[PDB]
């Protein structure tokens, strides 16, 4: 109760009010990062079984035409024919190959950091959680030995508060602290799978870029 | 740093037993 | 009695039965996958080509791993026809398996998160429990005036059985998860056992084709 | 008291927990002894043949000296599968390619490897995963079985409570003994291993140096 | 009373105190320390990183870089690159001048996330062991109560509570010694991770101008 | 009683949790001392022999700079590596493998001393892991030995069951002073064996290079006479 909770003492309360806010912090990135999350990843996954009829990078660049100029694909392809601008007029083709590859993974791997910003704090809530509340339990234990300290009537009525405020301070810690590590674990899940599938759709594009420069390479040499 | 949790949860039971009896 | 204590507990006991259920169905699935690449992979020994090994896995069945990653190489030669050159293929074509292999582990692994963090979050979950009802006896024990614990010794020991179903539930799940992993290791393996052939093969026949056209 | 008094002398449940956390011992240790041996002798006949091996100025130099080894020697299997990758590429021009599919085999062989020295890791892993919450189980029945004596005896006395606690406690000890070598000796296995597959490693890179040196040295020596 | 709860306990759990309050103590100072340090270096690098992505060769790259000043790592790396050019002229082989660089390139990287990490290390240790002290702190005290009520006979009226209040006292400020320890030292190594992106990028970028000219060079002068 | 009678009149295995965990702290300090002494001499040794290579700029140079370095010197046993697989591949027209086979002879032995380095580590690690907790285990059996008298005659009266509890309490303790330096020193080894790793990492880099320049610089020197 809004009395009782707030009964005799300074710390064991703000502990409370600090992992009540920790779990608040879990549940708000829960919702808004989840909202995200699926929102890329369908959009991801269209795209690619969209670019899986492309027997060209020409044919890709069409496919992708439309997709929008915040999509990731058309990121990954633009880089690609960039680099194919850039190297204009180069003999060395086993060069090129090269430098596309190091800019895509690149663009992925950076995609992967951008999506566990934030992870961090779940992380950290959940690790932290349980001894905070460790620590909020045995401030209170150890305010109910003052207690019996002070009035010298040693039990039972005496002990009760504060070890009431120390059972209430281990249950705010694992409140705060479970649904933290779940959530940080799917999170671990979906981040790699989706930088799976991210590093999918580059594959394809440079499997195309690689295959159509030997095609043309090989295709003006015996004919 | 893991244990910890079972550790003083269990010594808080040493301790709280302790203070059940008597008076 | 109460009210948190038993939805606790009777969550401990679904999540019990979410671990039998994951522990019979990935059952079936483990041991009917890994029989069958156990069996493709003893057929594929006889392969001394690429063509023979397309051919031994003609009929291994639609949905074979087997026909999948020798179907790539065979595409990736298709697709190339034309080509030159011969280490173009090659890579093209490890980086096809690669990816195939991966994406089949990240599928097996797809249900093992549940059971890790039902074993993990289980005691705490009970403990929670506990540790709701014992503060719920206390805060008892703080109104009118007592002493004697005797009288508030059941509503704790109560308490202590969420732990205990808590432990319970965890148990099977840890011990099924270890198993999981070490049947998913052992299939990562077979599959990519069974790449690295058609690797080999292929490497092997654009090396010896190409170095016969040479002369 | 003393030990056997303990068993005979306590509740159901802790004589189950004491007789299955007493057997997760017994495999724990067994483990260690049979696998102990082994590793020793592995380790101590793979570094006697890499001594033999390191005077190879040749490949064939070293499956002469590798000639008589062992039926199952590892080194044997490792110089034979790189003869097998030589017959299979027989007539060739591309060596930098026999080189790739030679690695690519060798460094796999020793990852195998590497996973069946593994193959026993799994139970000494999972003993140790589960011995303290099977100990946990066991002393949380000992302090519910003390206030179940607080319960009936009406009482709230030392001695009422005393069972139940000590029974509780000695399901921590024994879970304690149960819990710890197995995380121990598993920490201790992986690392050694670790160092074993290494070891492996490093007389594969010998062989791997041996055949890319020999195919420079025959591929640059006719031409003229 | 504080002073009284303190004048309760013991020399050895004093120690346990000040150790602690002197742990955090240091922990707050590498915090404002190498925080202030690490942000200003990151502004610095966003800014170089924001400015070369512009350059479509490696001469505009040098001179878009030209201060910048001094102490900058994007002036290191090109300058690396540059002296990498430099040792290899009259090479005709431009595979080995490209592979040189970027074993360079990437070691250097690696050499500025170590003197990153220069004095983590006391982070990560503090913040591991600070609650086992805490605890030695409560084991001890609690120890010396037990023994109180072992010389003085019957039972214990008041006399130590308050040395129980101190040892639990002991592990509550292990607690608050142990928590920003750890929190501090993971948001550095976040942070860490994404500097090392970051430079790994603007590296990246140094490379790949440096093979596109050396390319475009010799194909320019591989027909006239 | 005092600290030493409390060891003198504890149970026995008690006794033997304690007295084990001060042969923990024995076994920590040694190691501590000895590795200290090591780790320091070959740490700045191969500190100069970095600087003085780092002027090498032609790999004949780097084996005239290291022409005494001493004969468990490390940089001299890697220059004398790439210079072994230039002499038994005389004859080799093929570059792109002389190279290839120099590097991974290098990258082989940095690792191996390596993990020469960290042998013994696994000590310290495991011995601050494990003594808290079979201390806790030694504290354990010591109150659970006393509950067990305290339900026999059966007893009350707290003061009499004391001393065993603080008997107890003491294996906790002794836990704690054994693990404790344990995991400390850890650390640093930890992170003072990375930095020599890198900084023999470095010398080795040093070499590949410098052998990678000059088969270039010979090659292409010859090609165009
Ligand atoms: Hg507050
Ligand atoms: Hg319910
Ligand atoms: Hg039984
Ligand atoms: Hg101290
Ligand atoms: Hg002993």
């Amino acid at each position: 109760v809004w009395g009782m909770y707030q009964h005799a003492d300074i710390v064991v309360k703000c502990v409370m009010i600090g992992l009540i806010l920790a779990s608040v912090v879990t549940w708000a990135i829960f919702f808004s990062k989840s909202v995200e999350f699926f929102n890329q990843k369908r959009r991801l996954k269209r795209e690619q079984q969209l670019l899986a009829e492309a027997r060209s990078l020409n044919q890709a660049n069409d496919i992708a035409a439309d997709f929008g100029s915040k999509s990731l694909s058309l990121h990954l392809l633009n880089e690609a024919q960039n680099e194919l601008e850039l190297s204009e007029g180069s003999d060395d083709n086993e060069g090129i190959k090269e430098r596309t590859s190091f800019r895509l993974e690149r663009r992925v791997a950076a995609v992967g950091r951008q999506m566990g910003r934030g992870n961090g704090y779940l992380a950290t809530i959940g690790a932290i959680s349980p001894f905070v509340g460790l620590f909020g339990t045995v401030w209170g234990i150890m305010n109910s030995f003052i207690g019996i300290a002070q009035t010298q009537t040693t039990n039972l009525a005496v002990v009760a508060p504060g070890i009431a405020e120390a059972l209430l301070a281990t249950a705010i810690g694992l409140v705060a602290a479970i649904p933290a590590v779940v959530i940080y674990n799917v999170f671990a899940r979906q981040i790699g799978g989706f930088k799976a599938m991210l590093g999918d759709v580059a594959a394809q594009v440079l499997l195309l870029q690689s295959r159509d420069l030997d095609l043309e390479a090989s295709a003006a040499a015996h004919p | 740093p893991f244990i910890d949790v079972m550790l003083v949860l269990l010594i808080i039971f040493m301790v709280a037993a302790p203070l059940a009896t008597v008076d």
